[PDB]
């Protein structure tokens, strides 16, 4: 369910891997442009293993069909981010959500 | 006996001895001034409590709240009137507010009293959506929460929706938030029940309260150049101008830099289009009288709409755009490097002066081209398009103004400046 | 089903009644605009070379907007200085955010976070032009979402001094007092049994965090520099006692500061040089002897006794490290 | 400072707190105080030193923070006292004047009933519980009891009272005499 | 030189001006009185300071750690999760080793006052309409049953809070769940087994355990004839349980007490 | 300042750059407004984009009442001058990603412009009506199938307009001519 939309290629060689760590930079914001996440404020980069289950499928299925480098703008749906249910306090339930995503590090 | 059915009107209803009686009542709990001396203020004080206490131990408060119970079962002045009479129907609103200043002032101060009416808590909340004494009823919530911590144990989540909807429906009162503030912590403890019940009821939509974030500060900048079409003098209605970049950085301090080109319209004939006012996040395409373009989306009214394009990216470094304009069949374009984007603005309105212009937040080194002495084109213009240096009126100076007005960088030496005319000329003799 | 039942909070309610917030609005022309202080600052080459005209912008400059969302207007943050009803309603609702999360609950601080922002409470410290209210419930806010759980739970166990024998421990045993000095409070060596900090990175696309147990994470090096700066800038704007203070009157300049600096003192910051400035601030023989309003000395009321309890800490390590 | 006490004691409670701030300035205002002209410069500087304290309101700061107490014997009283035997150490005509003029001029009635109250519970020997404590010594080398062995409580306390009950009329004060009764 | 200068700034605001807000001339005169003493913050912080060795650190941070969440539970409303986690809390420091090697650390840290503050505000609310969170009764009351159990002074300690455990001692009877857990019992390790507390023991609640089970062999337990006992004209559990209290009050080392 | 005006302004803080303060102000105890700051003054001016307020209670010429079987919120007027008014709701209806129409039906059917063309955007409602002697047309939330708002007018209606409107800020007095394009 969640799309890629390419914001600046990343030369497309490398790509994540099972049983590897991506250095990701992103921005996440709810469909109506009010942002809800980043990473660009606290100035530290999100490490994470792909296929370990600790992310959003929306951003880990996305972010396995990216490059290094390459900037994105992936887009989920509800039922692959959070369901009906949402994130208490934070995301409505049935709430779709955009992240503009780059990748720095691929290990 | 006028309420429980159709009777005869030889009924004592006292509406101004009534009135007059909780006038003096309300009065009489009135607590003391705080310019006043210590020793006497702390005798006031005392003097209230034993009245209130006296006043409690006759059950009297549920008396109160039988007289609003036996009030509200009605729904206006007008409603009222027709059937107590026009006296009592004009002076109902004036006596429910006399009972829930009342109410409130019978309680507040003690601890006692707030334990023992809390259980009435359901029908306070519920009456709240009365619509002509909810301050009245916020009012007695909100004494009733600040003093007695026992009151917020039965505190459910339909209450607590029941104030939300009321902050919904009512507008923006500062007097809700204070009541969630006191549901929150009542004596220095807190009640992580009502806490979550607030953080997830509350606001996790957002259209309440007032968001708020931290943009960048974005500019345009725009040549001595106008474009005006209609019958009689025209120039071609055909323009073509270049743009390249040398150094651009994609996130400076925190977001995404702001960097579209395009053209923009004006107001009538004269010069400050119509858009964001001033000073904020606008630029091109943030309105109904700009075009613009960034790489990836058309700007149009602060809304983008992505097109396709080969190797569709942001305006990265060292690349060229290409904007062509023919006025009156079609539009505005845009071909990035040579190769022409697949969306155009066809069908837009002509009215006003046309000229190009550029919009960038922070981070950005841009090069207009044009020909000739000003420049030199990075490929062919399109058959018939001419160019901005030749659309200059002949005998006149060419220079760059930001866009509107005096958004540069000085001190109190700013000219500060009013209104303008239509250049005096935006046919011969019979 | 009605126009009134789409735009609101309940749909299937088929009357169509209409709410208080439902007022018809003119298109009016009483408004007034603020103008900036800071600009862009785009210089052009002013050259027109041959090779096209350039532009240049380099230095960046931010700011912050509230976005009224039934209005769908955006609104500079300095402009609620005029309006009295949105500079109250966003003061209390800054108090709101404070009191949702004033005591040791972070599950609903790491929702603040994000719901207000990471950077635009440090803006907010900094920024000068700010209405009074709106900097205090900043200031407040900033307090009660990262530093609050740790400075109580430091300020729980500070009349407790359970110390080690290490060999560290036995280093303090002469407490310089002879050959005239007598040192300073706070300066020297702890060795003292006293709650670890850790925080935790707000992040919501993991999903399934462990605990979230302590806090959210807040860079401390950059808040204390600031702190140190704005400090040292109120002070010299203080000692010359001008009639525009920062926020208003002077309270609102000084109490939030002196709050912030006096809580991150508590939180175990402001190493032996950064303190051994901090000090020089005051002590020169400066801070105690302007002007000060009441909520401003009653803050440097309890940064004097911290200062106390440091040195009684100090002295109790000191007897330690003799009887051994 | 006495201002700040009197506000304390005047400000309407159920209960006198333990208030550390009181109990710590107290008896520093009580220590403060204390061949014929060694002994007549010290009785002239006792009434100087008494002066120093009572004309900016101690007089009434005790008797306010006696009366705020309605009869319970704790550690604020048993240093109110003490204050007040430090103010009214040998016959100083003047305080007892100024605390009969402010009892006569304020009605309270929470003065007198609670020096009742305090009188009903001071300390009695219980052969109890002191039969008891021997036998606990008989059977085990038990750590003796700071107040009194728990026999005699506050007997420091009863007899700070009863001084002060004695100083309040020294002299021949009469109109006081008459007042007590 | 600090107390110098603080000295001279705190006489001369009050000489500047008459202060309002009382809570400053009061945080004011409680600084110029500790600069003035000195010895008094020595002599109040000597009696809680503590040393134990450079090699067990972990432990009693850990100890440390779990007494600061006890705390900042206890600063919060009692709920379902904030009894799990005073549970888990309490099971930690039962668990810490410690809690045996330093039983005077738990008493100069104030660890059983810190736990009977917390189950006073359990037991308040109603005495004979709710007894809502037993478990959160019961683990406070076995933490304690143990903290005096191993010590000898903390059964003096524990003795002090004995008068106010003794009227609400009607609580977690009538039913076989908690035969440890209940105050009554915890009552009776405080007392148990010591000859000068069991002296000390004076009569101002005899009589009331006295009335206590007077009035449970008059009235049964409306629990149980609601639980569908036949609805005998008393009650033979917390009768019993007040004969146990009674015994060890009496009884202690094999010979009896004979003013008890 | 007027048409084609420009000046300068000096609150003071500058006492090199004022000229005339030492030839009158200096001796007679007259101090610069800006003497004693540091920092500018923030300089607010007047604005030109007309945008909306509500209306206040004490505005001449214009009066709204609110009733309430259905709930109306009438008009009126007392002025001898006329002119155009541009009326608008408080509350936007937000439109989602599926739903895009618009209908104007009248007294009789739906017979108006083709107005469906809405991926995501925010509609406020509003009408702009010509201020006569006597002005009671009015908006009354109504229903029928759907939401509906009907905005009653009276006699001389031929001038006056009802629709829905997004963010837009402009004052005149024009039929068409109103700003549009269609990207392709």
């Amino acid at each position: 369910g969640v799309e890629i939309e390419t914001i600046s290629p990343g030369d497309g060689r490398t790509f994540p891997k099972k049983g590897q760590t991506c250095v990701v930079h992103y921005t996440g914001m709810l469909q109506n442009g009010k942002k809800f996440d980043s990473s660009r404020d606290r100035n530290k980069p999100f490490k994470f293993r792909i296929g370990k289950q600790e992310v959003i499928k929306g951003f880990e299925e996305g972010a396995a069909q990216m490059s290094l480098g390459q900037r994105a703008k992936l887009t989920c749906t509800p039922d692959v981010a959070y369901g009906a249910t949402g994130h208490p306090g934070v995301i409505p339930p049935n709430a779709t959500l955009i992240f503009d995503v780059e990748l720095l590090n691929l290990e | 006996a006028l309420s429980k059915k159709v009777k005869l009107p030889t009924i004592d209803l006292p509406i101004e001895s009534v009135s007059l009686s909780l006038q003096d009542l309300i009065g009489y709990f009135h607590p003391p001034d705080e310019h006043l001396e210590h020793e006497d203020k702390q005798n006031r004080l005392r003097a209230l409590k034993n009245r209130q206490n006296l006043f409690q131990e006759e059950g009297m408060i549920n008396l109160v709240l039988e007289c609003i119970d036996r009030l509200h079962v009605y729904s206006s002045a007008a409603h009222f009137a027709d059937v107590a009479g026009r006296e009592a129907g004009e002076s109902w609103k004036s006596i429910l507010n006399s009972l829930y200043e009342l109410l409130a002032a019978l309680i507040r101060g003690n601890r006692k009293n707030c334990a023992q009416f809390s259980g009435s808590l359901d029908w306070l909340i519920s009456r709240l959506e009365r619509l002509e004494a909810s301050s009245g009823i916020l009012e007695v919530l909100h004494c009733v929460l600040v003093e007695s911590p026992e009151a917020l144990n039965i505190i459910k989540e339909g209450h607590i929706k029941s104030i939300i909807s009321l902050l919904d429906k009512h507008g923006r009162n500062h007097k809700v938030l204070d009541v969630l503030c006191s549901l929150c912590v009542c004596h220095g403890v807190a009640v992580r029940s009502n806490q979550h019940l607030i953080c997830d009821n509350l606001l996790p939509g957002r259209d309440l309260l007032l968001q708020t974030r931290l943009v960048n500060h974005v500019s345009s900048m725009r040549p001595n150049i106008f474009l005006g079409v209609s019958e009689g003098s025209a120039q071609y209605k055909k323009w073509y101008y270049e743009l390249m970049v040398d150094h651009t950085e994609p996130f400076v301090t925190a977001e995404a830099t702001h960097l579209r080109v395009g053209w923009a319209s004006t107001e009538g004939y004269s010069p400050y289009p119509g858009g964001g006012e001033e000073w904020g996040g606008n630029g091109v395409g943030d309105d109904l009288f700009s075009y613009g373009f960034d790489g990836l989306h058309l700007w149009s009214g602060c809304i983008a709409r992505t097109v396709s394009s080969p190797n569709q990216h942001l305006l990265r470094t060292d690349d060229v755009i290409s904007c062509c304009l023919d006025l009156s069949a079609p539009s505005i374009s845009f071909r990035i490097n040579g190769q022409p984007v697949q969306g155009m603005f066809e069908n837009f309105n002509i009215d006003g002066l046309f000229f190009p212009v550029v919009s960038f937040s922070a981070g950005i080194k841009v090069r207009f081209l044009l020909g000739g002495r000003h420049g030199e084109f990075k490929f062919l213009p399109p058959p018939g398009y001419a160019a901005c240096y030749e659309a200059v009126l002949p005998k006149e100076k060419l220079k760059v103004e930001h866009s509107r007005e005096y958004k540069q960088e000085r001190t109190y030496t700013r000219d500060l400046l009013g209104p303008t005319v239509s250049l005096t000329q935006a046919v011969p003799v019979d | 089903p009605l126009s009134a039942g789409l735009f609101k909070s309940e749909h299937k309610n088929p009357v169509p009644q209409c709410p208080p917030r439902l007022h018809v609005q003119f298109l009016s022309h009483v408004l007034w605009s603020r103008m900036p202080n800071q600009f862009l600052k785009v210089d052009v080459s002013r050259i027109s070379e041959r090779q096209g005209w350039l532009v240049q912008c380099l230095d960046p400059l931010q700011f912050m907007s509230l976005h009224i969302p039934e209005e769908n207007r955006s609104v500079d943050i300095l402009e609620l200085t005029e309006q009295e009803e949105l500079l109250q309603f966003h003061y209390h609702t800054l108090r709101l955010y404070s009191a949702v999360c004033a005591l040791g609950n972070h599950r609903v601080a790491h929702a603040l976070c994000s719901h207000v922002d990471e950077p635009q409470l440090l803006y907010a410290i900094e920024n000068k032009y700010m209405p009074g209210l709106l900097r205090a419930g900043y200031y407040d806010l900033l307090i009660d979402i990262h530093l609050s759980s740790y400075a109580t739970a430091r300020l729980m166990m500070n009349n407790e001094f359970i110390v080690p024998m290490t060999e560290e421990t036995k280093s303090i045993t002469l407490f310089p007092d002879e050959n005239k000095k007598h040192g300073l409070p706070g300066i020297g060596l702890s060795t003292s049994l006293r709650p670890r900090m850790r925080f935790s990175s707000p992040s919501f696309v993991s999903i399934s965090n462990d605990c979230y147990q302590y806090s959210p994470e807040f860079p401390l090096d950059i808040l204390k520099a600031k702190t140190i700066q704005m400090l040292t800038e109120a002070v010299k704007e203080g000692s010359l006692h001008a009639r525009d203070p920062v926020g208003g009157t002077t309270e609102f300049l000084f109490v939030p500061l002196i709050k912030l600096f006096y809580t991150l003192l508590i939180m175990g910051i402001f190493h032996n040089e950064d303190l051994k400035h901090i000090l020089q601030l005051i002590e020169p023989s400066g801070l105690l002897q302007m002007k000060l309003p009441e909520p401003v000395k009653l803050q440097m009321c309890l940064l004097l006794q911290y200062l106390c309890d440091c040195q009684v800490r100090h002295r109790i390590e000191a007897i330690v490290a003799f009887s051994d | 400072l006495i201002l700040l006490f009197s506000r304390t004691a005047l400000t309407e409670k159920c209960k006198l707190e333990e208030d550390f701030l009181y109990m710590a300035y107290a008896d520093i205002m009580a220590k403060s105080c204390h061949s014929f002209e060694e002994k007549e410069m010290e009785k002239q500087k006792l009434l100087y030193q008494q002066a120093r304290l009572h004309d900016r309101g101690a007089a009434e700061m005790v008797l306010q923070t006696i009366s705020a107490s309605k009869g319970e014997t704790g550690p604020m009283v048993a240093a109110t006292l003490k204050l007040g035997i430090a103010i009214l150490n040998g016959g100083n005509s003047t305080v007892q004047q100024k605390m009969l003029d402010y009892l006569k001029e304020k009605k309270d009635v929470g003065f007198f009933q609670s020096l009742a109250g305090l009188m009903q519970s001071c300390s009695v020997l219980d052969l109890n519980a002191f039969e008891r404590q021997n036998k606990a010594e008989g059977l085990g080398m038990v750590t003796e009891e700071g107040s009194g062995e728990k026999v005699l409580q506050d007997d420091e306390f009863t007899c700070d009272l009863f001084r002060f009950l004695q100083l309040l009329c020294e002299g021949h004060n009469s109109d006081f005499q008459n007042y007590l009764r | 030189s600090l107390q110098q200068l603080i000295s001279e700034t705190m006489v001369r605001w009050a000489q500047e001006s008459v202060i309002e807000d009382p809570e400053l001339v009061r945080a004011m005169f409680v600084l110029l009185h500790r600069q003035y003493d000195g010895i008094g913050g020595l002599v109040r912080a000597l009696p809680k300071t503590y040393t134990i060795n450079g090699v067990s650190v972990e432990d009693t941070i850990n100890l440390l750690a779990s007494l600061g969440q006890i705390r900042s539970l206890l600063s919060v409303r009692m709920g379902k999760e904030e009894e799990k986690l005073m549970i888990r809390g309490l099971g930690d420091i039962m668990n810490n080793k410690v809690f045996y090697q330093h039983p005077n650390l738990m008493r100069a840290l104030g660890m059983h006052e810190t736990v009977m503050e917390v189950m006073v505000n359990v037991l308040g609310g109603g005495e004979s309409k709710e007894i809502t969170f037993p478990k959160m009764v019961a683990n406070c009351c076995r933490f304690l049953c143990y903290f005096c159990r191993i010590s000898r002074q903390n059964q003096k300690a524990m003795f002090d809070h004995l008068s106010y455990l003794l009227e609400n001692s009607s609580v977690g009877l009538a039913s076989p769940a908690m035969r440890g857990s209940t105050p009554l019992d915890v009552a009776a390790a405080s007392v148990m087994d010591n000859n000068e507390l069991a002296l000390a023991l004076r009569e101002p609640d005899l009589e009331k355990v006295v009335r206590y089970l007077a009035g449970c062999g008059l009235q049964s337990c409306q629990m149980l004839v609601s639980k569908g006992y036949p609805d005998i004209g008393w009650n033979p559990v917390e009768g019993e349980r007040y004969l146990d209290f009674l015994r060890f009050a009496v009884f202690c080392n094999g010979e009896s007490v004979e003013e008890n | 300042l007027g048409v084609a005006q420009v000046g300068r302004m000096n609150f003071g803080k500058d006492v090199s750059t004022l000229k005339y303060f030492t030839i009158c102000g200096l001796q007679e105890g007259y101090e610069p407004f800006a003497v004693n700051t540091n920092r500018d003054i923030t300089m607010w001016l007047s604005k030109r984009l007309p945008q909306f307020l509500q209306v206040p209670s004490n505005h001449e010429h214009i009066e709204v009442t609110r009733i309430d079987k259905v709930t109306q919120k009438s008009f009126g007027s007392q002025n001898n001058n006329t002119d155009i008014m541009f009326y608008r709701l408080s509350m936007p209806i937000e439109c989602a990603x599926x739903x895009x129409x618009x209908x104007x039906x009248x007294x009789x059917x739906x017979x108006x412009x083709x107005x469906x063309x809405x991926x995501x955007x925010x509609x406020x409602d509003s009408d702009f009506e010509v201020l006569m002697k006597t002005a009671h047309g009015h908006l009354v939330p109504d229903r029928i199938d759907k939401d509906k708002e009907t905005p009653k007018p009276e006699f001389n209606n031929h001038k006056d307009y009802a629709q829905e409107k997004p963010s837009r800020l402009k004052q005149x007095x024009x039929x068409x001519x109103x700003x549009x394009x269609x990207x392709x």
